[PDB]
RNA sequence: AGCAGUACAUGCUAAGACUUCACCAGUCAAAGCGAACUAUCCAAU
RNA sequence: CCGAGCCUGGUGAUAGCUGGUUGUCCAAGAUAGAAUCUUAGUUCAACUUUAAAUUUGCCCACAGAACCCUCUAAAUCCCCUU
RNA sequence: GAAAUUGAAACCUGGCGCAAUAGAUAUAGUACCGCAAGGGAAAGAUGAAAAAUUAUAACCAAGCAUAAUAUAGCAAGGACUAACCCCUAUACCUUCUGCAUAAUGAAUUAACUAGAAAUAACUUUGCAAGGAGAGCCAAAGCUAAGACCCCCGAAACCAGACGA
């Protein structure tokens, strides 16, 4: 009676757009640059590139009542940190090619 | 240049083709398997 | 339907196809049936090549 | 061969026993020595290259 | 639960006493290893069995020569308890093209480029 | 499966397979998803959409379906205005 | 017997290893013509030459790798000096 | 119901002999000739070419040539003195 | 836990993926259109 | 030996589970999982054979994988070089 | 599991059938068994001449006889001058986890006694955008061949007889 959830793509792995980076019951890894979130908190790549995991300062949305209450009660000088997953775009959006010589 | 004529030329030396010296082409017959 | 020296055709085919592949083509010569078997698809190239020779 | 010699060549075998006994005594003397003295005559090993 | 063993790096840090005992030279490390298998891989974990095969040590008491580099040493450390490691010695230098057919690896661990099979003079 | 019919001594087709599967001439088998018509009210739009897809069978299933049907069902057909005409032949398949 | 003593003299632990007793020819023609090389000796010659060639190969590969790494380091130092001052400073400095 | 077993002196000497060899193994493994950075890529060329040989062998499989002389030679089964 | 709240574009379509795993089933989803712009057969129709 | 006679035929009846299964040689070759009126059986899995096509496989450097209090160590995943 | 429709050949006197445990059960539906229906065997071997019988040599399974036996042990093996003495060796099969000195099976000899598919795929021919001696298949196919699926062993049930 067990299921498989966790990191599908580890650090430095190459992902294509739409690849599921990780599956989680709760937010253990947060969406970074070019990483989308699903309804079930699934993390997926929005661009083709290399997966990177970093530690970034956490700032919740002002309307996230539950999270805003936490940060307001923190001692001044203390910053919350979380683990974020990013995708570093490997290719350019496009190139300019000569098509005609009018 | 001679490939067909060479084979026929070789035949002249060899013994007469007969029912006693025929055989199937190698690979055309799989050996039967016997539970023995 | 190869007649004559099939081995001569094998060398001619190897010289013709080796530039295109970049390596010597793997082939089998069946002297009994007069058949040359080549690994890979070269039917279109070989047909034009044989047509030029005059076959 | 040593078993064959013991039976059919007793004089040669006694020599081999005497040679082994002599080498054994040379080993005893060397063990008592600190190495300053020279090695036994029969102790000397022929080297090959 | 038995698992793979990770030895602490300290075990592989030779001390000044070890150098005198074994005759090594930390300033000039030996280039090549002489490796022989002296223990069976039977009753040993499969990963050790695989390392022995990769190193070419399936046959016991057969000298193999390996480079003394970190990646190779990482493999040797896994099977260090099954092998004997002795530095290759070249008292006469590397064998030249002429000497290739006249070499011999002696038990001392030296590779000699001449093998006359004759007695040395006096 | 009947390998030798009583009256003709010929292999028979499993008609259960004909009812549920479409065989493309290339050897692929197409089927429907189980329950695509059942209890739609309790299924999300995304689940309902994948339930109405025409999906391929795996290799193991395809070989089994091939054994259960006779050669007639594997012949090439030229139906007029067939919706699956283009899918009968594979393209750019290296394997 | 005697395996450890033989090793102390630099000989093979087994007296059937390397040395005149094994490697020398067992026989020769009575007139003095040498006999053909024995099969075991031929195999040992091949095995030894293969071992020696591997020794050379591994040594050269390590030496070549060492030299190549040195060149990369020296180039990096030169690359630093390449762009020391492309354009002379001219603002707020006289 | 296991009866006790005891360690003989010979067994202890045998074990000590193994410990001495492995202790020396630790020493020789302590002095790598190259560091991890310098070793990198030194064997790349040979390692790649070796795989190409493996690939070349794995793509050269083809049925052997068939010769006429092989087929006609079977006629000699009935060869006899005139 | 075998439910409830409360919305009614829980519309259409479509790259790429995940999955208790084997199958069946199940899950996430860019872009685009349109909006908003904040189990099987059986039985009834 | 009739808790329902005997004989022939249906009948080489079905199930269940044992037992048996006949020359030689060479090559490869031992896994330990899921569903089921299913656990004395089976079919998809695990391992395994032959042939074929192609290109990486294994070992594994750093970096990297969570908060919630971790027994927290022994380890794992990923992974160039070799 | 059809049909419409389609539409061929066919000259008894032969056999890569058995040869006494085979081939019919068959020397015979007899002997024998059963009240009855019914069940149901076994076996023979000269030669041209037996109006040639002292003729037709013998040699071969198990079993015996010729010819019992001498410390000790799966009965052998290594051997040995020497059979034995010495040394080594826990019958086999099946099954129980990959473990039979504990459970199964076997007096012995002879005879009998058990893997039967060809759709796909592969291999080897033929021909080839076609193949095939109507039908079928075909985006290199198609035709032909080769090669794959054991033996013995319930109760019961049904039909029709036989029997107080
Ligand atoms: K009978
Ligand atoms: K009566
Ligand atoms: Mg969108
Ligand atoms: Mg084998
Ligand atoms: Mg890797
Ligand atoms: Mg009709
Ligand atoms: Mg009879
Ligand atoms: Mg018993
Ligand atoms: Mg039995
Ligand atoms: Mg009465």
């Amino acid at each position: 009676s067990g299921r498989r959830q966790g990191i599908k793509k580890m650090e430095g792995h190459y992902v294509h757009a739409g690849n599921i980076i990780a599956t989680q019951r709760h937010f253990r890894w947060h969406p970074g640059a070019h990483v989308g979130v699903g309804k079930n908190k699934c993390l997926y790549a929005l661009e083709e590139g290399i997966v990177r995991y970093t530690k970034e300062v956490y700032v919740p949305h002002p309307r996230n009542t539950e999270a805003v209450d936490l940060i307001t009660r923190l001692p001044k000088g203390a910053v919350l940190y979380k683990t974020f997953v990013h995708v570093v775009p490997a290719k350019p959006e496009g190139t300019f090619k000569l098509v005609a010589m009018l | 240049q001679g490939g067909g004529a060479r084979a026929l030329d070789l035949l002249r030396g060899l013994p007469r083709v007969s029912l006693a010296n025929l055989k199937p082409n190698p690979g055309s017959k799989k050996p039967e398997r016997r539970p023995r | 339907k190869v007649e004559g020296d099939i081995w001569a055709l094998q060398k001619d085919v190897e010289d013709f196809l080796s530039p295109l592949l970049g390596k010597t083509p793997v082939t089998q010569v069946n002297e009994v049936t007069g058949t040359l078997r080549i690994k890979g698809y070269f039917d279109q190239e070989l047909k034009a090549w044989l047509l030029e020779k005059g076959f | 061969v040593l078993a064959d010699l013991a039976i059919y060549e007793p004089k040669t075998f006694k020599s081999l026993a005497a040679l082994a006994s002599r080498r054994r005594h040379e080993g005893f003397a060397a063990a008592l020595g600190d190495g300053k003295e020279p090695e036994g005559i029969f102790s000397r090993v022929v080297q090959y290259h | 639960k038995f698992t793979r063993s990770r030895i602490p790096e300290k075990v592989f840090q030779a001390s000044p006493e070890d150098h005198e005992k074994y005759g090594g030279d930390p300033q000039n490390p030996h280039k090549l290893h002489i490796v022989t298998r002296i223990k069976s891989t039977r009753r040993r974990p499969y990963w050790e069995k695989d390392i022995i095969k990769m190193l070419g040590l399936e046959k016991a008491h057969t000298p193999q020569v390996h480079k003394n580099i970190p990646s190779v040493n990482a493999k040797l450390k896994v099977v260090k308890h099954l092998i004997r490691i002795k530095p290759l010695k070249l008292p006469q230098g590397l064998p030249a093209e002429e000497n290739m057919s006249n070499t011999c690896l002696k038990s001392t661990g030296e590779l000699v480029v001449q093998w006359h099979l004759k007695p040395v003079e006096q | 499966l009947t390998y030798f019919s009583a009256r003709k001594g010929k292999r028979k087709t499993v008609k259960a397979v004909i009812d549920r599967f479409l065989r493309l001439h290339c050897g692929l088998w197409v089927r429907r998803k189980a329950g695509y018509k059942k209890k739609l009210w309790k299924k999300t739009p995304a689940r309902k959409k994948r339930l109405r897809e025409f999906v391929f069978c795996n290799k193991t299933q395809s070989k089994l379906l091939d054994k259960m049907t006779t050669s007639f069902w594997k012949r090439r057909n030229w139906y007029v205005d067939d919706p699956y005409q283009k899918y009968h032949d594979r393209t750019n398949l290296k394997v | 017997a005697g395996g450890q003593w033989r090793l102390q003299q630099g000989l093979a632990a087994n007296p059937s290893g390397y040395g005149p007793l094994t490697e020398l020819p067992d026989w020769s023609y009575a007139d003095g013509r040498p006999a053909p090389p024995m099969k075991g000796q031929l195999r040992r010659k091949a095995e030894r030459e293969t071992f020696a060639r591997r020794v050379v190969l591994l040594s050269q590969e390590m030496d070549a790798g060492l030299q190549a790494w040195q060149l990369r380091q020296q180039k990096l130092q030169e690359e630093q000096r390449k762009q020391e001052n492309a354009l002379k400073p001219k603002g707020a400095s006289l | 119901h296991r009866r006790p077993r005891f360690v003989s002196l010979r067994a202890k000497q045998n074990m000590i002999r193994r410990l001495e060899i492995e202790a020396e193994n630790h020493y020789w493994l302590s002095m790598p000739y190259m560091t991890r950075e310098q070793e990198r890529g030194h064997a790349a060329v040979r390692r790649r070419e070796a795989f190409e040989a493996i690939k070349a062998a794995a793509t050269s499989k083809f049925p052997p040539h068939r010769f006429i002389a092989d087929q006609l030679d079977h006629l000699n089964v009935t060869k006899k003195w005139s």
